[PDB]
């Protein structure tokens, strides 16, 4: 189902728009688009991140004991 | 054991040379159609 | 009160920024999901929050969308946040509870 | 030769959807073309190991 | 859609019989609204300001009489197809549709 | 009863979509041609001479 | 009726040209010397003396 | 009226992605479904000409696989787009429950149950794909899950018999898995379409998991072109895998013909089953080690049950979020150690990230949302 | 409201099979529709089955069909079935065309 | 919050509706027992001894 005309109840809003033939598909895209990218990264690393650094230093150690193991001095 | 290696590494490149034509193009249809989207501006003027 | 009632408030307060709702102007109770009391209540609400909500709801799937965030200033700040959908959810839980107590007898 | 340039391409060619179409198919064919040798050639420098050596053990047939 | 289907029509296949009634439904409406000292009088003032002169209806006629099919679908190809239009909407609009589409109702795929 | 289709409208009609009908037609063709690589109708376009002789 | 057909289908999945199970292999055991793992092919399944 | 709009075909076609109301702010994340889309049908058509001169006959299997690479036409890519294209359905659909589980999307319970259905289909799909090569890892793969069923109580010898049409992994058992998959991908797309048809009763979550009705968009120019462009970096990834590094997710063993007595020191999935593998092997028990191998799948049945934040997404909870980047990290090393001897580390850390997961779905994630809902005090 | 009616899943099954309106004069020659409906079932599954040691190569294809209906428990009436079933398949598409054709159905 | 579901009514809820639940129970294990000729439970019913010992 859903359709449109047929969604939810709006008022008082107004959207101007612009035909895509009239503007710029990238417009600052370097200028203003790098800094949005560093500025989510910061947002999300403290969240992203560290799980996955906790698995990078399991992942290492991990293997050290495994090949390590497999040696032996006396006895 | 892979005879088709050559020949395979000859569409790989061709596949990276299309991809790199096809890619940007692809994406910059698809900005210009979400352009009315991106710079839509709202306005909210309620009643008093 | 003193000390351990601010610490609260400041952990409270901590949340709610590191939340970030606030960053797409929106309010606590315009990220409620929506279930049937929820429903109702928004319902409920009168024409002025409603159509506030509405806009706040469109300023933020709008930013969203573009991913982007508004100006620090025009953030909402906590404790400014006001809780307009509370006493209507409220009121259609305790109105559910009571059918629901009648339904045992 | 450059405000006036795509503005040609669109006069002439792009306004009907029937040229349009008939030019990306007239500009698909030039360009597999293109597209074939250019590229060949591109993993022909890079290498030099197949069939360069073909005019030895060959034209001996 | 059908607003914008009739535009392509005229645009692309417009035929005699219409540009008639056209012409027709034209010479009535000239006419009939240069009934009364009131309407000629700004009609007079209007053009001056816009023409310099003020156009006969002997003139009008004639170039109304020039009009065939063909002028209409080249006439209306040059402003209309595919063309980006200005929207405006107002009341309960959920239902327009979206900018894009209908730019992309000013052009037609058959043609 | 397909007489309801003759007349000038009609004969209009089929004359403001013949240069469109006309180059679906050379769409179709060289969509065909390009397609399945048509040695006979290829070998005669100047350059895509790609079969040498 | 269902019983049968849906059985019938069931069963399908079983036996065969797979009854076999003959093998009873003889072993010579001066083969085998001390402290070696020789294996056999005993009923489709490795044996081990 | 229209022709799109009224033709009882059409109608179809534009009510699920033409004039399909769709939120204006969903990102990447939600194309996985059409790219689900893309790969099953991918897999369908190189799996069909593959089909033209395979042979299910264990004389001829390999053989057929072979003849397939070296003398038919193409072959070569054929077989490695479907090889890699299974890769592929398995990268987008661990995606796609992923992005589900973050963004509240279960709560669509229908459209998620039937994903649940979908994903155990296309994995019982899979595994019968790996075999029919009738390589060494074809052959110990389908001998060592196959038996796993005999630690059903009572049943499971009887059962294991069964499917294997014999004692063993035989010629009754490699047929048997032709015939199943070739037959099961025509009703996971049934399915796929009985998932879409649950989906249009709400239409789409979207990041924020607030309702979006107030700011909806045709899906006609927006995401028709948007999962186009994302059709086009799925072909790059697999193109990138085929015509590059076709074994690189491949284990070269399955090269050796399969030989019943060979038992390679190796005997490992395919990688995506390496964290079910990590979790069964984890317990020292024949029963619960399956019982709780299935459970690490049928959890996602769980999940809509422990829901406990009054928020639906991810995108306002800090918190969750940490605990659900950790579920990601876990399932890293959940497959990892899956790939990994039962010998030293691997054994204790196998057991303990086992633990995690169901610690983490079961009891960590829910009180976090109980936190989150006092914190916010609601 | 009921379930039948309003479940997404079910809506379908009731419109085509509980409360579609049907002329109450229909006769058979209106039953080879899903009669041609089981046809294509019983053709799939007995269809399957087979499959399961059908052999496609030239060497064992007519052996695999031999060790079907000698080896293959019950696998003789699977076959029958399935050869049986492809002629009953078309009896039936037969008399379905014969019936639209001297009943005009074909208007639709 | 499954205490909705707690009170008089719904015991007595529950109650007219065991003996159904019971029977709905009989059906669906005579109904196993058949289908599969459960050996086990089979072999102690009078007649339908058709495995002799
Ligand atoms: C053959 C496998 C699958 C196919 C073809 C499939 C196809 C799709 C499509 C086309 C969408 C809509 C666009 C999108 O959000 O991606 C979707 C959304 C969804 N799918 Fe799947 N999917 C499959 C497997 C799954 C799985 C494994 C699950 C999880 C058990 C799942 C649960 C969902 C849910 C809950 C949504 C709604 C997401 C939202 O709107 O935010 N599906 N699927
Ligand atoms: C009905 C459409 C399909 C057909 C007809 C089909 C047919 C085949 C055939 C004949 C083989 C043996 C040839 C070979 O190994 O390359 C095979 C292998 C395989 N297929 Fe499919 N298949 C289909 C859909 C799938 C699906 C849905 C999947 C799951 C993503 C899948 C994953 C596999 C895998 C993993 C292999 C073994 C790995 C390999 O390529 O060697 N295929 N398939
Ligand atoms: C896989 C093959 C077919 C199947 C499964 C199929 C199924 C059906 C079903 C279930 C009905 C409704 C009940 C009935 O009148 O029988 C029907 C009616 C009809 N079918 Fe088919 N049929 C098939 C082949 C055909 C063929 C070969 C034709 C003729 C070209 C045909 C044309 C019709 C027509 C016109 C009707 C309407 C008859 C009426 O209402 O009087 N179908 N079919
Ligand atoms: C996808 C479902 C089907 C499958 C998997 C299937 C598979 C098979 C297989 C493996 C054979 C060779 C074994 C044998 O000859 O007995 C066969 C034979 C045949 N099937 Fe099918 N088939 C299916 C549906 C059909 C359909 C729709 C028809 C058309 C009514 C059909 C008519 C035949 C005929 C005429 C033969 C050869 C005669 C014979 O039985 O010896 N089957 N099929
Ligand atoms: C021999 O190598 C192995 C595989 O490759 C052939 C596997 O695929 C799997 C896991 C497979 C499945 C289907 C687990 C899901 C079970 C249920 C009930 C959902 C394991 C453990 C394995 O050891
Ligand atoms: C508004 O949200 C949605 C999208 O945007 C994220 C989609 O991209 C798609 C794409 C689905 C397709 C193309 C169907 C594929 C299914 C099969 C069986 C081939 C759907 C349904 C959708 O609802
Ligand atoms: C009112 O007229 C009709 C009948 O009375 C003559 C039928 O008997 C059927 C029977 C159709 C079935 C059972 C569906 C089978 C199709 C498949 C793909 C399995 C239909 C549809 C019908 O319209």
């Amino acid at each position: 189902g859903r359709q449109f005309g047929h969604l939810t109840r709006v008022r008082h809003v107004i959207t101007y728009s612009l035909s895509p033939f009239e503007q710029r598909a990238f417009p600052h895209y370097f200028s203003k688009g790098i800094p949005n990218v560093l500025r989510r990264t910061r947002a999300c690393i403290l969240r992203v991140a560290p799980p996955f650094v906790a698995f990078y230093l399991v992942y290492t150690w991990g293997t050290q004991e495994f090949e390590k193991s497999k040696r032996k001095n006396p006895a | 054991a892979e005879p088709e290696h050559d020949h395979r590494k000859r569409m790989g490149l061709k596949m990276l040379l299309m991809m790199g034509l096809l890619l940007p193009l692809v994406y910059a249809m698809k900005r210009h159609k979400w352009s009315v989207l991106k710079s839509r501006k709202l306005a909210y003027r309620p009643p008093k | 009160v003193s000390a351990s009632s601010r610490w609260l408030e400041g952990i409270r307060k901590w949340y709610y920024n590191a939340a970030g709702f606030n960053k797409l102007g929106l309010m606590r109770d315009d990220t409620i999901h929506e279930n049937d009391d929820v429903k109702e209540a928004i319902r409920r609400l009168p024409e002025n929050l409603y159509d506030d909500r509405v806009f706040r709801i469109k300023r933020a799937l709008d930013l969203s969308m573009r991913q982007q965030i508004l100006p620090k200033e025009q953030w909402t700040k906590y404790e400014e946040d006001k809780s307009y959908l509370e006493p209507y959810l409220k009121e259609v839980i305790r109105e559910r509870k009571e059918r629901e107590e009648w339904a045992k007898k | 030769v450059a405000p006036t340039l795509t503005a040609r391409l669109y006069s002439l060619l792009f306004r009907r959807t029937s040229t349009f179409a008939l030019t990306i198919v007239v500009g698909a064919l030039f360009f597999e073309r293109a597209f074939d040798q250019g590229a060949d050639a591109i993993y022909e420098h890079i290498n030099e190991g197949k069939l360069w050596k073909h005019i030895k053990h060959k034209y001996e047939n | 859609f059908v607003l914008q289907g009739q535009w392509m029509r005229l645009c692309t296949s417009a035929t005699e019989s219409e540009v008639l009634r056209g012409k027709n439904l034209l010479r009535n409406a000239l006419v009939s609204h240069l009934d009364g000292t009131t309407p000629v009088c700004e009609d007079i003032g209007r053009s001056l300001l816009t023409y310099g002169r003020r156009i006969p209806l002997a003139e009008w006629e004639s170039r109304i009489a020039e009009v065939d099919a063909r002028v209409v679908r080249e006439v209306c190809s040059k402003y209309f197809y595919d063309q980006c239009p200005a929207v405006a909407g107002f009341g309960p609009i959920e239902q327009l549709p979206d900018y894009n589409r209908i730019r992309s109702g000013m052009f037609w795929l058959r043609f | 009863m397909l007489t309801r289709f003759l007349g000038p409208r009609y004969r209009q009609l089929a004359r403001n979509w013949v240069p469109t009908a006309q180059l679906w037609g050379a769409v179709g063709a060289v969509g065909l041609v390009w397609a399945t690589d048509w040695r006979l109708i290829l070998d005669w376009v100047p350059y895509i001479n790609g079969k040498f002789k | 009726a269902a019983k049968n057909v849906v059985s019938q289908f069931v069963s399908s999945m079983s036996a065969s040209a797979d009854v076999l199970a003959m093998s009873k292999i003889e072993i010579k055991l001066s083969d085998i010397p001390e402290g070696k793992n020789m294996a056999f092919k005993w009923r489709g399944k490795p044996l081990f003396v | 009226t229209n022709i799109r709009k009224s033709h009882p075909l059409m109608k179809i076609v534009n009510n699920a992605f033409i004039d399909l109301p769709a939120p204006s702010n969903i990102s990447s994340w939600w194309n996985f479904g059409s790219l689900l889309g893309i790969c099953l049908i991918l897999q369908i058509l190189t799996g069909l000409f593959l089909a033209m001169h395979y042979t299910s006959d264990t004389t001829t299997a390999f053989s057929s696989v072979t003849h397939i690479c070296r003398d038919v036409n193409y072959g070569w890519i054929i077989r490695y787009m479907h090889a890699n294209g299974a890769s592929m359905f398995f990268i987008c659909l661990y995606m796609h429950v992923g992005r589900g589980l973050y963004y509240g999307s279960y709560t669509f319970l229908e459209t998620w149950n039937i994903g649940v259905i979908l994903l155990l289909t296309v994995m019982a799909t899979a595994f019968m794909g790996y075999v029919l090569p009738w390589g060494q890892m074809s052959f110990w793969g389908a001998t060592v899950i196959t038996n796993l069923l005999s630690a059903i109580p009572y049943i499971g010898t009887n059962l294991v018999e069964w499917i294997w049409g014999g004692f063993s992994v035989d010629k009754a058992t490699l047929t048997r898995f032709f015939a199943f998959h070739f037959i099961l991908p025509f009703i996971i797309m049934a399915i796929a379409m009985v998932h879409l048809l649950f989906l249009h009763e709400t239409g789409s979550n979207n990041p924020t998991g607030i309702s979006s009705d107030v700011d909806k968009i045709p899906f006609h120019p927006y995401y028709t072109i948007k999962d186009i462009l994302g059709a086009l970096l799925l072909i790059l990834a697999l193109m990138l895998l085929v015509l590059f590094a076709p074994d690189l997710l491949g284990d070269p063993d399955n090269y050796t013909p399969a030989n019943p007595l060979n038992t390679p020191p190796h005997i490992k999935p395919e990688w995506y089953f390496l964290f079910a593998y990590a979790i069964l092997r984890s317990i020292p028990n024949k029963l619960g080690g399956v019982l709780a191998l299935a459970f690490s799948i049928l959890i996602l049945a769980l999940i809509p049950l422990l829901h406990t934040s009054k928020q639906r997404s991810m995108m306002f909870r800090p918190l969750s979020q940490c605990l659900f980047w950790a579920l990601v990290a876990d399932l890293l090393t959940l497959t990892w150690i899956g790939g990994q001897p039962v010998e030293h580390p691997y054994i204790t850390i196998g057991q303990l990230a086992s633990v995690l997961y169901f610690l983490l779905i079961l009891v960590l994630m829910p009180t976090a949302g109980t936190i989150e809902n006092k914190l916010l005090k609601w």
